[PDB]
């Protein structure tokens, strides 16, 4: 009873720091209360575990309240919660598991006892108006509250002294350097509201046109030398300034002031209210006349999205449908960007958008959990993939949604959602994205939402705005060749699984780009070499033709070689050290697996069965310990041998790949801080084992457990994974992770009976060695392995990996003569190597063949290696005598029987 | 014979399923109403009139014709066997050749020949088939007190049944469906109205469905009640006892565009000229396009659904827009986009269907200085020195003068009579298809 | 068979010193495939034919295999 007697021990501590330490708190459930004070005296005086939960069950009404004093707070797990709860004064795992609540917020820089400021998860630090003073007796819904209300009122006034700064004349690059990019993007916004409304008030545009342009270069100049997080700030707003030039320029371009009006009112308005005593309600969105309410919540430097029309015309149903109180909805194929697009609308009003991502995991209790949460706050929440539920719980949600949404039309105080009465805020908003054409709405929702179909993005237009915020002289024309050849790669190319040329993979292009300015430029190259490491691995063979026809075709430069022959010659030695020979191909591949291992830290190869992926990756770690001389610690770790309590760990054990990653980050030894570690998982590709780590996989490189560990991965730490089919894999980690795949095996049969042969040797000599490798001639080897592959085999192996027992047999049956040897002449050995070599042969290739055919092999590996070599017999063999080894049948080894009656 | 018709029938949809019973009953009326020959065509009489109100307008000409073409058969000779067989390879275009010559024959001969589908379809309703039977007269004349009604979209029939709240002179309370508050009032003023009578409607069951699988499973002679239950054919599968139990009736749409200009105009209850005349284009617009919508292969694509909700939310575009100019100057190019675009396109997937609706808007809402809107009225635009009311006036008279002519589908609609002509064939040539089919079986 | 710890970290040894062992597999078809296409004991056997040992689940330790033997008969599938 040591583990129960352990689990009273927490759980009565736990209790006790939530509810006895403090008072006050202890008048709610009188009885529960009497009932955990008996339960901690017996405790101490001394299965009892039951009890403790039922309290813990019946003290949620108090826990409800708890929750109530601050709803951000609700956004944890009841298991998180009061873990914070219990700990009253160490002010400690609260500021290092607030991204649920804040949503893109970290941590908090607090320095002597106080809070100074507060750090996103981007790396962006906001400083306070002023400190807050933290004390132990201080309770932490308290504040809590109080620093939301501070971040939120410093936003505020980082935005108005933004405002102020801009206004005096001052310039840009001196502010860009001190607050965060929501204050400098909303002066920027309201700045660029006003003068555009002067400009419209008279006839001229150009001056201010220019004037912007001149903006974006003093942004660019200060790009091209700053530091990481002022790079990504400064990426950021120039999306936004790159959208103020171009609705200058097509404000410009207007024949009558009857289109300028018009493209004036499409577009988002910014101002701000000079008169009403309230702060955080002083600015307000005017877009096609519609009003709507920026909220001044912390967002950080998210990834801006480039501002197509088609994303203003998202922009204005969604402020349509929200100001008659009505739900939101994107529907269409995927890839068109629905739920970025419902992110952009809402961190575009300085607000955060709460996501669902809808599954058959996603059971009905946690999604209302979730959807009274953020009715309960205020948040705006979005639901991606709804038509991925089951009907039970479809209905449930959709009346529940339903009843939200009309609880808000009517302007209701309350709502009786989920048989409790909860506040109902009047800035609540739901939006649904759907992937229909494989359902849809169902009616209760569909009489209180706004369907919208919007389209497939401007690839030119995005593709276009990136290559200038990256510095391409030639970006618009190279933009169109970009998505001018994905066009005509999906249009071509074979209608595969795994192929996906849409937005997604041009952004991935782009994104990879970047590495490799600084060893090909800014220009067309760079696109190329880029385009080429992160779509030619992809591909079959004739895809690979189809690339590089069209790749030539399109693109101008034909793709001259690099300086890479120091690394191909670390390959050929590390080729040469494990016995593989260097085919064409076989380098094509490990340069594949090696470049893009440079950049993508998890890898996915892909081919047959034993079309050679653990060669490749292996050939390419020896070449490159061998080239930077750089320690490997390599855990081979099988996907689906190990089950999801084992590898990860079970409510507590560390599994395997838990414990591998905290003795690597812990580094006692400090080993693993100059080495590169190898994670290979060497299975089968599991979504209920792949999608237990989509944190390890995205750009948050940080893995999290069931218990609530967010264990780091370093750098070097690169996941590799090796199946042999992708049906069952998410097109989302596809996309994640970089793929390789092998269309074809990377050796011939010649290479591969060479490396057996080696391996066999390595674990008269070596004239037995070349007897051995001479009798193996290519010319008799290919007729035989064509004259095989045209049997029938019982479970059909290839005749390639087949050779790793042809070889291995062979050459044991020799060694099994090693001691007679020295006793025989030269055309005797040649006879009996020759006859070994046959019988594994035989029993090899056709030897998963049936009697006749084996005999018909017979036949032809007599006819196929010549008359003068010793005829294989269908039931030859070779007997040990007093004196020497002889050649006989197996006609003299049978040995009657004599068997009793019973 | 025509029993294994009718489960034909209900084979197709799941709302047309008959019971066995159900037939023997409605032979029963033949004796209820008031030698073997009468019998006969009495009971080809009374099963149609009662059994044709449960089937939408296609399924009630198939029925038409294939009664026509049973009792036919029996009557008349091989030669007419022949020429109708004819006439429906004909209308089906399987088999070509003329009729073996009769007034019905020559009629129907004018019908086919002059490409008369609409008339074609009906000369056999026309013909034979003598009483039909609207709501009141199957509401009336049933001994069941559930009735079930299915319509498609951008129809209800509810209002009807308001109607014949007057018919009776009885009250008739109007349940909304969708949420647990209106479930529990739902299951309360049911348990009210099963014991003080009253008559009682349910508005579109279908996304209580599961509330359907739960109570009205254990709830399926009082006077002056009778419970209506209103769903959609489009709709999810409703239960099979459910419909058994239940009187099931189809709810047809209007055939006019003018009445729905003016069903819309008499509920715009307010703002003042021009908010007056931009709602008065609206409901012309939304009528138009609704009206539109119906030619699903030639008016659009698909088949989308224009409800209220989109006329009331350019409704709101109008006012706001008008609201916020001090000039009067009224931006056309913009409401034309937004409503184009955000208001009634966005649900559209298709590039041809927005072009259609953009085209109707520039139509629409040019703001000339005389809009002839249709081929028949031109409408001016209002003077600066009205009242509201005095528009009001107006506008109903001229609403009231006006004349929708019978090519309003085409003149009004803007669309080619050939494209008519060849939606009036489609729809002849998959009746007649569907009959063929039951015919040879 | 016994663990030792003799050189290369743990070894799984047969209980012999001199006779090998081979591990008998009748019915190597009857394994069934899981909701995802693949099945677990033809993985593990593949791991402990290939890669000479395998992975524990409990304190997650390499075992090394030197000298056991994987032998198996099933019908066609
Ligand atoms: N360059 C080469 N020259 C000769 N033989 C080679 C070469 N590369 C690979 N091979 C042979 O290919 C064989 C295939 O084994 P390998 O470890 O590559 O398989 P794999 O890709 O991991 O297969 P699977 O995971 O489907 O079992 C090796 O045993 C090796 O002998
Ligand atoms: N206006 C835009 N600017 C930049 N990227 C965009 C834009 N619109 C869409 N995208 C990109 O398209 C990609 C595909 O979006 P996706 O996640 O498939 O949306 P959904 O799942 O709703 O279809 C996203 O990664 C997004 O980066
Ligand atoms: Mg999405
Ligand atoms: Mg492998």
């Amino acid at each position: 009873i040591q583990v129960n007697w352990v689990e009273v021990q927490f759980y009565w501590l736990d209790l006790y720091g939530i509810l006895g330490e403090n008072l006050d708190i202890q008048n709610f459930l009188p009885l529960e209360t009497s009932k955990f004070k008996s339960l901690t005296s017996e405790y101490k005086m001394i299965l009892t575990i039951d009890s403790l939960k039922m309290i813990k069950s019946s003290l949620s009404t108090f826990l409800e309240r708890q929750r109530r004093q601050f709803p951000r707070f609700y956004f944890l797990g009841n298991d998180d919660l009061l873990k914070i709860i219990g700990s009253g004064k160490h002010h400690d795992q609260v500021s290092k598991f607030m991204k649920k609540m804040f949503g893109s917020i970290e941590s908090i820089i607090f320095f002597e006892d106080s809070i100074t400021g507060v750090r996103s998860v981007e790396g962006e630090v906001l400083n306070l108006n002023e400190k807050i003073e933290l004390k132990d007796s201080i309770q932490a819904q308290e504040w809590l509250n109080i620093l939301d209300t501070e971040i939120k009122l410093s936003v505020f006034t980082q935005f108005r002294d933004c405002l102020g700064q801009l206004k005096d004349g001052t310039d840009i690059e001196v502010v860009v350097s001190k607050y965060i990019f929501q204050a400098i993007l909303l002066s920027a916004q309201v700045m660029w509201t006003e003068l555009v409304e002067k400009c419209l008030q008279t006839n001229e545009f150009s001056k201010y046109w220019k004037e912007v342009d001149m903006k974006i270069k003093g942004l660019l100049d200060k790009l091209n030398k700053s530091s990481d997080n002022v790079k990504k700030k400064i990426e950021a707003l120039l999306v936004e300034y790159l959208h103020f030039n171009n609705v200058i320029g097509q404000l410009k371009n207007c024949s009558t002031k009857e289109e300028a009006r018009l493209l004036w009112a499409k577009v988002q308005k910014f101002y701000q209210k000079n008169d009403t005593l309230d702060d955080l309600n002083s600015v307000f969105i005017s877009q096609s006349g519609y009003l709507l309410q920026y909220k001044f919540e912390y967002i950080g430097i998210p990834e801006r999205l480039i501002y197509t029309p088609l994303l203003l015309v998202g922009f204005a149903t969604l402020t349509d449908s929200l100001h008659q109180k009505y739900g939101g909805c994107f529907f269409g194929p995927a890839g068109t960007g629905k739920t970025e697009t419902v992110k952009a609308f809402g961190q575009n009003l300085g607000r955060v958008v709460v996501v669902f991502n809808c599954d058959d995991s996603f059971d009905y209790q946690v999604l209302s959990r979730l959807l009274v949460g953020i009715t309960q706050i205020g948040a705006w929440g979005c639901f991606d993939e709804f038509n991925r539920l089951d009907e039970k719980v479809l209905s449930a949600v959709s009346a529940n949604i339903q009843q939200i949404q009309n609880g808000l039309q009517v302007g209701k105080s309350h709502i009786t959602l989920l048989e409790e009465e909860t506040p109902l805020s009047p800035h609540t908003a739901v939006f649904i994205t759907l992937n229909p054409g494989y359902s849809e709405l169902p009616e209760n929702l569909k009489k209180s939402f706004r369907e919208f179909s919007m389209k497939s993005p401007q690839s030119g237009t995005i593709a276009e705005m990136i290559l200038q915020i990256m510095g391409f002289e030639d970006s618009k024309s190279l933009a169109s060749k970009i998505v001018h050849f994905l066009e005509l790669l999906s249009s071509k190319c074979s209608s595969m699984n795994h192929y996906h040329f849409g937005l997604r993979t041009l952004k991935g292009v782009l994104r990879n780009c970047s590495p490799l300015v600084s060893e090909f430029g800014e220009g067309e190259k760079t696109v190329v070499e880029s385009l080429k490491r992160v779509i030619l691995p992809s591909l079959g063979d004739t895809d690979e033709l189809v690339f590089k026809d069209e790749l030539s075709k399109i693109f101008d430069s034909a793709g001259t070689p690099l300086n890479s022959k120091a690394i191909v010659q670390c390959l050929k030695d590390a080729g040469q050290r494990s016995g593989f020979s260097m085919s064409e191909e076989f380098l094509k591949k490990c340069m594949q697996f090696y470049y893009m291992q440079k950049t993508q830290q998890a890898l996915i190869l892909v081919g047959k069965a034993g079309c050679g992926k653990t060669a490749t990756w292996k050939t390419v770690i020896d070449a490159m310990a061998i080239f930077d001389g750089h320690a490997n610690v390599v855990y081979v770790i099988d996907t689906k041998v190990l089950t999801k309590e084992s590898l990860y760990g079970s409510m507590w054990r560390d599994g395997l790949f838990t414990s591998i990653l905290r003795r690597v980050n812990d580094d006692i030894t400090g080993t693993f801080k100059n080495s590169r570690i190898w994670v290979v998982f060497d299975s089968d590709l599991d979504p209920e084992y792949v999608e237990a780590m989509n944190s390890v996989l995205d750009d948050n490189k940080i893995l999290t457990l069931p218990n609530g560990e967010r264990l780091p991965i370093p750098p070097n730490f690169r996941i590799l994974f090796e199946t042999d089919n992708l049906d069952h894999t998410t097109p989302a980690t596809i996309t994640r992770c970089g793929l390789l795949w092998f269309s074809t095996d990377v050796c011939s049969i010649s290479s591969k009976i060479d490396h057996l042969l080696n391996k066999s040797y390595e674990a008269e000599l070596d004239k037995l060695k070349d007897l051995i490798s001479d009798s193996f001639d290519m010319a008799s080897l290919t007729n035989i392995f064509t004259c095989s592959n045209d049997l029938v085999h019982i479970l059909g192996v290839r005749t390639f990996n087949k050779l790793e027992t042809a070889v291995q047999l062979a050459v044991h049956l020799i060694s099994s003569y090693r001691q007679w040897f020295q006793n025989l002449d030269d055309k005797s050995l040649k006879d009996v190597i020759t006859l070994l070599i046959k019988r594994s042969l035989l029993y090899a290739l056709a030897g998963d063949s049936t009697g006749e055919s084996q005999r018909a092999f017979i036949q032809t590996i007599n006819t196929y290696f010549g008359h003068d070599s010793q005829e294989l017999s269908d039931y030859s063999t070779i007997v040990i005598a007093n004196d020497k080894l002889s050649f006989s049948s197996f006609c003299s080894e049978i040995p009657s029987v004599s068997l009793e009656a019973h | 014979k025509i029993f294994s018709m009718l489960e034909k029938f209900g084979q197709f949809h799941w709302f047309y399923g008959i019971s066995i019973g159900q037939f023997l009953s409605c032979f029963k009326r033949v004796f209820i109403k008031k030698r073997v020959d009468e019998i006969l065509w009495l009971l080809y009489q009374e099963v149609y009139c009662q059994f044709s109100t449960a089937l939408d307008k296609k399924f009630k000409m198939i029925m038409a014709m294939t009664m026509f073409c049973l009792y036919k058969f029996d009557i008349e000779s091989e030669q007419y066997k022949e020429a109708v067989l004819t006439m429906i390879g004909v209308l089906s275009e399987s088999s070509d050749g003329v009729p073996k010559l009769n007034d019905d024959l020559r009629y129907l001969w004018d019908y086919v020949t002059t490409k008369s589908y609409i008339s074609a379809l009906n000369w056999f309703k026309n013909e034979f088939f003598v009483d039909e039977w609207n709501i009141a007269d199957v509401v009336a004349n049933s001994e069941n007190n559930y009735f079930t009604m299915a319509s498609e979209r951008d129809v209800d029939g509810t209002f009807k049944l308001i109607e014949l709240a007057k018919a009776s002179k009885e009250s008739l309370k109007i349940i909304p469906l969708g949420s647990i508050e209106n479930l529990n009032y739902a299951q309360e003023e049911i348990s009210k109205s099963k014991i003080e009578g009253g008559w009682i409607l349910l508005q579109n069951i279908q996304m209580s469905l599961s509330w359907v699988k739960t109570y009205l499973h254990k709830h399926v002679e009082h006077e002056k009640f009778k419970m209506f239950m209103t769903c959609h054919l489009t709709g999810d599968k409703l239960p099979a006892p459910l419909l058994q139990r239940t009187d099931r009736v189809v709810y047809e749409d209007i055939p006019g565009i003018l009445d729905t200009v003016k069903d819309l105009w008499g509920s715009q209850f307010f703002s003042g000229v021009w908010s007056v005349y931009c709602t008065f284009l609206l409901s012309w617009f939304h009528a138009l396009i609704t009206a539109r919508t119906r030619l699903v292969p030639h008016g659009f694509s698909k088949k989308y659904y224009f409800n209220d909700c989109d006329f009331q939310f350019a409704s709101v575009y109008l006012e706001n827009v008008l609201a916020t100019n001090s000039t009067n100057n009224i931006p056309w190019a913009q409401v034309r986009d937004h409503i184009a675009t955000i208001v009634y396109g966005g649900k559209i997937d298709e590039e041809k269907d927005l072009e259609v609706v953009a085209k109707l808007c520039a139509h629409v809402f040019c703001g000339s200085d005389n809009l002839q809107i249709v081929p028949g009225v031109r409408i001016p635009q209002p003077l600066l020195q009205q009242s509201e009311e005095e528009e009001r006036a107006r506008l109903t008279a001229i609403l009231s003068n006006t004349i929708e002519p019978a090519d309003s589908l085409s003149s009004w609609l803007q669309l080619p009579r050939e494209s008519i002509l060849d939606y009036e064939r489609l729809q002849a040539k998959e009746v007649a298809s569907s009959t063929e089919q039951l015919l040879q079986e | 068979t016994n663990y030792v710890t003799t050189s290369k970290g743990l070894t799984l040894l047969p209980k012999s010193d001199i006779k090998n062992l081979v591990l008998f597999c009748d019915e190597i078809n009857l394994p069934k495939l899981d909701k995802y296409g693949s099945q677990n004991v033809v993985l593990f056997l593949r791991q402990l034919m290939e890669k000479q040992g395998f992975w524990k689940t409990p304190e997650n330790k390499w075992v090394t295999i030197e000298r056991i033997h994987i032998v198996g008969a099933c019908n066609p599938p």
